């Protein structure tokens, strides 16, 4: 994905998206989080 | 190649819609024949 080309050049450089961006693996959201006794943990909410 | 493909003018997407054109069928549109519509299916010469 860093090596995607976002304009390419006569000269035959390339302006790249690692040129622009910081391209890594994340979350698609960060709204919430959960912590049992103050520690960092993955939680799921059972509903009936 | 991504480089030689950036290069030229191919955008991958162009590729997408020739390779499935020319390689398989393409369903463009919709026409009636006698009463009921029917599919236009555009495949390529066998030959080739």
């Amino acid at each position: 994905f860093g090596n995607v080309i976002l304009r390419a050049n006569t000269d035959g450089s390339n302006i790249y998206l690692k040129d622009v961006a910081k391209v890594g693996l994340g979350m698609e959201d960060y709204s919430s989080s959960t912590r049992l006794n103050g520690v960092n943990t993955t939680g799921m909410a059972v509903m009936l | 190649n991504r480089a030689a493909a950036a290069a030229q003018g191919v955008s991958f997407a162009d590729i997408r819609t020739a390779l499935a054109s020319a390689l398989s069928s393409s369903y463009v549109s919709d026409f009636p024949n006698q009463g009921r519509l029917q599919r236009v299916m555009v495949q390529a010469d066998g030959d080739a």
